[PDB]
RNA sequence: GGUGAAAUUCUUGGAUUUAUUGAAGACUAACUACUGCGAAAGCAUUUGCCAAGGACGUUUUCAUUAAUCAAGAACGAAAGUUAGGGGAUCGAAGAUGAUCAGAUACCGUCGUAGUCUUAACCAUAAACUAUGCCGACUAGGGAUCGGGUGGUGUUUUUUUAAUGACCCACUCGGCACCUUACGAGAAAUCAAAGUCUUUGGGUUCUGGGGGGAGUAUGGUCGCAAGGCUGAAACUUAAAGGAAUUG
RNA sequence: AUUAUUGCUCUUCAACGAGGAAUUCCUAGUAAGCGCAAGUCAUCAGCUUGCGUUGAUUACGUCCCUGCCCUUUGUACACACC
């Protein structure tokens, strides 16, 4: 029977969110339903920050990292990023780690 | 059997007047031949340089700035306003959940008749012993304080040019005047123009151009 | 040529996914109060020397 | 079959017999 | 200290585009992308690829005029993926490391206040 | 270029990349949430106008004027249909490149209708909370949304205030989550799905094994597609639900 | 005893110059080299079951490959994915 008291996902009051589009497979999804990640990273990366500073003008610089928000489709979603699948308790839990 | 830069007349670019280094960087063109010109042809291009580029300090990361390339003269040539942008990292960073957002913009005239259209940003802030998680504005609020920063920004553009203009936006006047009025409607934080672009320039003339340089 | 010789103080690890290769904290000896974490080949237990064919760079994760 | 196949295999035999039914009208 | 150009990076996948050009944009100095410097279209955006026009294009770089210059990274875009491309760090790692300088760099990637409908229709690619 | 990998494709017509401008139509990112509003469908740029509404405050007004509803009526996602416009995008159909034993598909390309808009139709969605409305009673807790009240609360400085934002206690009415469970259930679970063999507050609607079948038929609505109403013969001992162990 | 059981002598003197893709076994008296006894057996071991003789190199780890166990989860399967 029914297994979630969020059914698919976040939605009371309304009846008509709207829906984004899956990053991942461009699958149409309820933006509340749609499962979503900050994708805060270095413009550069690990080893590449020396090699930087290096060889650039500037001291030290500044950096300035990206930022977008990612949104995937449960299917894409559970294919690879946040899901796992867990137990039918912790499943429950809505704590993010 | 040619390679265009054993042929590429070349060049190097200056600023105006209301900053640091009037001295900025380096083109390439192609001989100034009877028929297709080194000069008329292009030099009206652009260069979009950061101002802490071109301002030395580094309190200015954001902020870009456009300039536009008008006159030439012997391995010379200078350039006037043509807009400003934000850096895509500083809004993003900026632009944090949990908090209300705000923009507003218009479009006007100014004293040398260029026409232009500037906007403006603002957040809400949480306010010093704040228990509740997110802090958001009353829509009220924010009707509010587009129309103020409206009003303040309609005021602050047709003083003289935007030569006066930039000398007004390079201090952020405009910043803590909206700063000011604001603060009796809701906290707020960051609070910048962000953008202006140029839409209607008057004409050349060559002589007013001339005033920013010496 | 610059040789550069480094006791093994700590032995934190295996990395690698075969897991052929281990990770270890060293101090050099031709002077000491400063550390770096190096990657052997060979089995190693704590107080051996290491000849760092270049000084100063290090790894950690391995696949 | 799916349901909502079945659903338009029979949405078309009752158009045929729409059809049919009319030759004798 | 300088003579400063613009590098622009487009890294997508299936191929990396690394070009410098004078900082007013108009004219160029020099391309080559990372689906030259191999050829198996398989391997056409890989780092190692990316590599070696990163040393394809500082070569001429430097042969030619800029001795610095600043960069502005960039994905496909659009109504597309947004994140960046894998060659784009090879790419930015092997000309600051080849002998070129740094200065102030920033991403350009076309963000839309949303739409115009994406690829591959509401059910999304399915495989 | 595109993919797991390719190919159909595009490239002296300098493709792809770059720069400066311009146009067309769509859309409203990030802020966006266990947050708002609406009878439901649904509704996220600004500004003006136009009427509308709930909650709250109220020692105002009227005084039973109400609850729920066969018939009948207003609205009603998406596609679909008529006639103009619009036709950026994506893209039923079609044609293709690959894949396959096959491959009418999945993946790739071309792309008609459509996608948007006006005037009119159509009236259906898992139109879902798969849970009728009005009234009462029965139990704990922290957040939040709107209103209000209380305060020698914080922060704003100016000369104290006045403001506004904040904080703390209460109180109505919201969207919800937590823990219990006196109680209920076949169970999963449920502050209602409780106050039911100790069986009655008021009222509407639907079901009575499975298939036959939402089929036949008549009526009726529609341009159509189809909507509403809607049987029987015959067949059949299970179909089904929730939980358990494999 | 021919289609030659086995043993001996003379003569005849091949391929094979370290073995492609692949793939087996193994951690100490072990691997590998080496012969013996027993089974079979009238006769026949290039097999096997044990035996002792000589005696290393390299790990003392991991989840990459492969194999399998365990959870979790889905199931309309329970003659149980043949
Ligand atoms: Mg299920
Ligand atoms: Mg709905
Ligand atoms: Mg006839
Ligand atoms: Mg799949
Ligand atoms: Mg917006
Ligand atoms: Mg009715
Ligand atoms: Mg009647
Ligand atoms: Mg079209
Ligand atoms: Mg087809
Ligand atoms: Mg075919
Ligand atoms: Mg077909
Ligand atoms: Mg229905
Ligand atoms: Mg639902
Ligand atoms: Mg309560
Ligand atoms: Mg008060
Ligand atoms: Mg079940
Ligand atoms: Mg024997
Ligand atoms: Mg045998
Ligand atoms: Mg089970
Ligand atoms: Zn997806």
């Amino acid at each position: 029977p029914k297994k979630r008291a969020s059914n698919g996902r976040n939605k009371k009051g309304r009846g008509h969110v709207k829906p984004v589009r899956c990053v991942n497979c461009s699958k149409s999804i309820p933006k509340d339903k749609a499962i979503k990640r900050m994708a805060i990273r270095n413009i550069v990366e690990a080893a590449a920050v020396r090699d930087l500073s290096e060889a650039s003008v500037y001291p030290e610089y500044a950096l300035p990292k990206t930022y977008n928000k990612l949104h995937y489709c449960v299917s894409c979603a559970i294919h690879a990023r946040i899901v796992r699948v867990r137990s039918r308790e912790d499943r429950k839990n809505r704590a993010p780690p | 059997v040619v390679d265009p830069f054993t042929r590429k007349e070349w060049f190097d670019i200056k600023a105006p007047s209301t900053f640091e280094n009037r001295n900025v960087g380096k083109t390439l063109v192609n001989k100034s031949t009877g028929l297709k010109s080194a000069s008329d042809a292009l030099k009206g291009r652009v260069v979009e340089v950061c101002l802490a580029d071109l301002q030395g300090s580094e309190d200015h990361s954001f902020r870009k700035i456009k300039l536009r390339v008008d006159e030439v003269q012997g391995k010379n040539l200078l350039t006037n306003f043509h807009g400003m942008d934000f850096t895509t990292d500083k809004l993003r960073s900026m632009v944090r959940k949990w908090q209300t957002l705000i923009e507003a913009n218009v479009t006007v005239k100014t004293s040398d008749d260029y026409v232009l259209r500037i906007f403006a940003i603002a957040f809400t802030r949480k306010q010093a012993n704040q228990v509740k998680r997110h802090s958001y504005a009353q829509s009220s609020h924010i009707r509010a304080i587009r129309k103020v920063i409206s009003e303040i920004l309609t005021k602050e553009v047709q003083g003289s040019t935007l030569a006066q203009l930039t000398s007004k936006l390079i201090p952020e006047v405009i910043n803590k005047e909206i700063e000011n009025a604001t603060k009796d409607i809701f906290p707020l934080q960051n609070i910048h123009v962000r953008k202006v672009k140029l839409l209607k320039q008057p004409k050349f003339d060559v002589g007013a151009l001339m005033a920013l340089h010496g | 040529t610059p040789v550069t010789l480094a006791k093994v103080i700590k032995v934190l690890g295996r990395t690698g996914s075969r897991g052929g290769v281990t990770q270890v904290r060293v101090e050099f000896l031709e002077d000491t109060s400063r550390t770096i974490v190096r990657n052997v080949k060979g089995p190693v237990r704590e107080n051996d020397i290491l000849v760092l064919m270049e000084s100063e760079r290090e790894a950690r994760r391995l696949r | 079959m799916r349901a909502k196949w079945r659903k338009k295999r029979t949405r078309r035999l009752k158009r045929k017999r729409r059809k049919v039914r009319a030759r004798s009208k | 200290s300088q003579v400063f150009g613009v590098a622009r990076i487009y890294a997508s996948f299936n191929d990396t585009f690394v070009h410098v050009t004078d900082l007013s944009g108009k004219e160029t100095i020099a391309r080559v992308t990372g689906g030259m410097k191999v050829k198996a279209d398989r391997d056409e955006s890989s780092p190692y690829a990316a590599m070696l026009a990163a040393q394809d294009v500082a070569a001429k770089c430097k042969e030619v005029g800029i001795t610095a210059v600043h960069v502005k990274i960039r994905a496909t875009g659009g109504t597309r993926t947004k994140t960046p491309g894998p060659g784009g760090q090879a790419a930015l790692r092997a000309l600051a490391r080849s002998g070129l300088r740094i200065g102030r760099i920033e991403d350009v990637t076309p963000v839309p206040s949303d739409s115009t409908r994406k690829k591959g229709g509401r059910r999304g690619r399915r495989l």
